[PDB]
RNA sequence: AAACUGCGAAUGGCUCAUUAAAUCAGUUAUGGUUCCUUUGGUCGCUCGUACUUGGAUAACUGUGGUAAUUCU
RNA sequence: UGGUGACUCUAGAUAACCUCGGGCCGAUCGCACGCCGGCGGCGACGACCCAUUCGAACGUCUGCCCUAUCAACUUUCGAUGGUAGUCGCCGUGCCUACCAUGGUGACCACGGGUGACGGGGAAUCAGGGUUCGAUUCCGGAGAGGGAGCCUGAGAAACGGCUACCACAUCCAAGGAAGGCAGCAGGCGCGCAAAUU
RNA sequence: CGCUACUACCGAUUGGAUGGUUUAGUGAGGCCCUCGGAUCGGCCCCGCCGGGGUGCCCUGGCGGAGCGCUGA
């Protein structure tokens, strides 16, 4: 489970990992301090974020992003990108002339932190608005709700 | 060609029109801000540097 | 000129984009500051709002930090050995952020001598240079030697750090952007970061 | 486009200036100042359109350049100077002082005050921050930075400052039961007692206010300006006491006044 | 009066060619930026010729060049 | 110290650095005549930096006309994402290198057309709708067509500059000077629109 | 079906008309030449007597050059 899989060293920029230790008081890797924050609006930090080891600069809990703006929801449809998933948001648009609605949808590419493991296609995810993380990504997954049709 | 000579010590200037090429030959092929001994312009210009 | 706008880019669906205006001044880009190693030459560029950016073109001196000991000194930059973005940024020796550089160890070594109270380390070949052994042996009172001993109690330098200090060079990372601030600062590599970058350089060579 | 605009079309001007459309194409574009463009009152509007002391903008310029107008105790020669909520306008030559207070219809009333009450004003604080060697600071709705404020003064409270010295004299905490004024929105100009505040994290808070006659309304927290402790005001209220009358009672009062007075 | 300096000339006015999630409208964010001016306005917080320092250059005076310019 | 729903916020502390193209902590003016080599009151103008005053810029949550005789589109040329940088005022494939194959579509993608600037809004009232909106307010764009810049806080400015393209003015033929979709006025075009 | 009131498609046509729509080359340009630097500049080694903290030497106009020193 190597973390350093890139050409540059991966580490949380806040945590200093070169502090001097004591020889007689150290036997094995003692601890690596973990940087994590609690995002607002009542969202609880997942356990895997606090006690994990992954490095994600776009993670809402262990990264540099701040959640602000719209809190949305959607269902996972594709998981074929690194730390990024595609969710679909279905809604009904009212046509005034016919007094009726039509089904419409929009796909949003949202960032999924490694603190959410075993997220499946069809799960309901709560996303929060953040700064542009890529060309199309502007939302971060904050909570994953398992689908009713799951194990 | 005409020559616009000035004497900064007195602040006096005089434009003398000369059409005499051999008097101008001493200035040819010399860039600005170069000091040239101007004795060929006239018999009264002896010992003059312009 | 060079533009940083996004409306020249294909849409997320892949469709073509038709511009509604021509290039604006606030969307401009500027040529890179390929900050080589050499005598200090920094050009100043005026930016939006009247502020100033320092476009460093040549640098051989930087303010690097020894994080574990919290000892940052002005040091000379000797070489670049690793770039995590492009190999040609090492071959052409440009100073950019997060690039691994060789720096002198003389200021940190001298501060360590001012720290030195450790037992016999690496003093085999000796130096025999007078007026230098004052900073190691000196004449000192009892409580001053007691303080130096209590400092020696907590002196511990990694073997890789020692091996670098023997050669007179240290591995460091540029934590500043020389093409934007004119300064090539950073910190000396230590610990697992040092091990990782040593493996990277070894595998590259 | 290409830098800031310097004009204001007369029909794009704030509607509470009560400007008419046939006078000209332009309205006096208020200069930058302690109050926002859409919730200020340019000195020319007050001196000409309200007080009728001047007939044209040139006469307003003459009055202002004679150094007769003082806003918050300072002589202001700018005829488009933005004067706003709780600002004190003192004209010494004619010996009258005005306080810019919204009337119940959302417009700046000509509210005359005694010269004793013209020596202070109420300022809602916008932020408190610490800077420059641990020195607390305080920013008001009036864009005034007051150093070394009382540690009990927090955001959304209103302080009372003496105009001559520019120092905090007293303050009122933001709490239920305190009298308040609405400075924006549909309920702008209304005065009542704060009854309940609903907090919406990440969004705007809602404050519920009740009048003296029991009418209850609500507005966003940014629109609340607490006037006094409890139900008594620290400043003098306009001819209407912040009560908004329905159009039926307005018409009834107008008809009764027409009947009684001949 | 001239001329140097400062400021404005990026507002206003005109037109609708381009432009089909582009522009725009309502909503929200900048905790991801800059901001002349206005208004408050850190402005003896640095620990070894100050009773006022220095190349200049316009206007002005004179010599001019070009068929010609708000050229010089 | 003090805040926010949430800071890698603010404040504090130690080690240092601080740009040829340096960096803030003042080398100046205002008619009254006044005080126990000296002090003083009002101002004006500057100037770092903090305060969203005016903004600008960037985020696409939702909403836009006709067309399938347009069904698949994007990925030597970034196409979607990740990592590290460059550049930028800043977030970002914005650009570069490496890595992973993604991303969008019959809930109309992509392509084409529009006698398409968008909106506030305008033309009958049964109710519902159908058309229109170049046009005085708001937003955008452009200054013959492109492109590139200087100055500046702010312009890719055109009653600023520099080129090329198309027109076009004076010339002594060496050269010089242009941009009315500003107000008026001309010509042309026209069914179609005013006073130098 | 031997008359006209009756543009386009097909044109053994490539005869023509504001027609830039992309390859491949060339190529404008704020000269951001790190190869460039006769000119322009208070000491730099002097002419010499402007005059001093000593009509007696830390001097107030470089007359005046030398790819030697530095400066946009």
């Amino acid at each position: 489970a190597d973390i350093q899989t890139e050409r540059a060293y991966q580490k949380q920029p806040t945590i200093f990992q070169n502090k001097k230790r004591v020889l007689l008081g150290e036997t094995g890797k003692e601890k690596l301090p973990r940087y994590y924050k609690n995002i607002g609006l009542g969202f609880k930090t997942p356990k895997e974020a606090i006690e994990g080891t992954y490095i994600d600069k776009k993670c809402p809990f262990t990264g540099n992003v701040s959640i602000r703006g719209r809190i949305l929801s959607g269902v996972v449809t594709k998981m074929k990108m690194q730390r990024t998933i595609v969710i679909r948001r279905d809604y009904l648009h009212y046509i005034r002339k016919y007094n009726r609605f039509e089904k419409r949808h929009k796909n949003m590419s949202v960032h999924l932190s490694p603190c959410f493991r075993d997220v499946q296609i069809g799960d309901i995810v709560t996303v929060g608005e953040c700064r542009p993380l890529s060309k199309t990504v502007r939302f971060n997954v904050l909570k994953v709700t398992k689908a009713a049709g799951t194990k | 060609m005409k020559l616009n000579i000035s004497f900064p010590a007195t602040g006096c200037q005089k434009l003398i029109e000369v059409d005499d090429e051999r008097k101008l030959r001493t200035f040819y092929e010399k860039r600005m801000a170069t000091e040239v001994a101007a004795d060929a312009l006239g018999e009264e210009w002896k010992g003059y540097v312009v | 000129g060079i533009s940083r706008d996004n409306w020249h880019k294909r849409r997320k669906t892949g469709g073509k984009r038709k511009p509604y205006h021509k290039k604006r001044k606030y969307e401009l880009g500027r040529p890179a500051a390929n900050t080589k190693i050499g005598p200090r030459r920094i050009h100043t560029v005026r930016v939006r709002g009247g502020n100033k950016k320092y476009r460093a073109l040549r640098l051989d001196v930087g303010n690097f930090s020894w994080g574990s000991e919290c000892c940052t000194r002005k040091t000379r930059i000797i070489d670049v050995v690793y770039n995590a973005s492009n190999n040609e940024l090492v071959r052409t020796k440009t100073l950019v952020k997060n690039c691994i550089v060789l720096i002198d160890s003389t200021p940190y070594r001298q501060w360590y001598e001012s720290h030195y109270a450790l037992p016999l380390g690496r003093k085999k070949g000796a130096k025999l240079t007078p007026e230098e052994e004052e900073i190691l042996n000196k004449k000192r009172s009892k409580k001053i030697q007691k303080k130096y001993d209590e400092r020696k109690k907590n002196a511990k330098i990694s073997s890789l750090l020692e091996e670098q200090f023997q050669q007179g060079k240290l591995l460091a990372c540029i934590a500043s952007r020389p093409g934007q601030c004119g300064r090539a600062d950073g910190y000396v590599l230590e610990g697992k970061e040092l091990e990782f970058y040593l493996r990277k350089i070894k595998a590259r060579k | 486009a290409r830098g800031p605009k310097k004009h204001l079309k007369r029909v794009a001007a704030p509607k509470h200036w009560m400007l008419d459309k046939l006078t000209g194409v332009f309205a006096p574009r208020p200069s930058t100042g302690p109050h926002k463009l859409r919730e200020c009152l340019p000195l020319i509007i007050f001196l000409r359109n309200r007080l009728k002391y001047a007939l044209t903008g040139d006469e307003v310029k003459k009055i202002c350049m004679q150094r007769f107008i003082k806003i918050d105790g300072k002589v202001r020669t700018d005829i488009t100077y933005p004067a706003g909520f709780m600002d004190v306008i003192s004209i010494d030559k004619t010996g009258e002082n005005f306080r810019l207070i919204y009337d119940t219809k959302g417009r700046f009333a000509v509210h005359r005050i005694t010269p004793e009450e013209a020596k202070y004003k109420l300022c809602k604080v916008r932020k408190i921050f610490v800077g420059t060697k641990g020195i607390p600071h305080l920013v008001t709705h009036d864009a005034r930075t007051i150093r070394y404020p009382d540690p009990l003064i927090k955001v959304n409270d209103t302080i009372q400052i003496d105009l001559e010295t520019g120092k905090i004299t007293d303050f009122i905490k933001f709490d239920t039961g305190n009298l308040c004024m609405v400075t924006g929105g549909a309920n702008l100009g209304r005065i009542g007692v704060i009854t309940n505040r609903e907090r919406h994290p990440g969004s705007f808070d809602v404050v519920h206010v009740k009048d003296a006659n029991g009418n209850s309304f609500a507005t966003r927290l940014s629109n609340i300006f607490v006037i006094g402790k409890g139900n008594k005001p620290w400043i003098s209220l306009p001819r209407g006491k912040g009560i908004r009358l329905t159009i039926a009672e307005e018409r009834d009062k107008r008809l009764a006044a027409k009947q009684s007075s001949g």
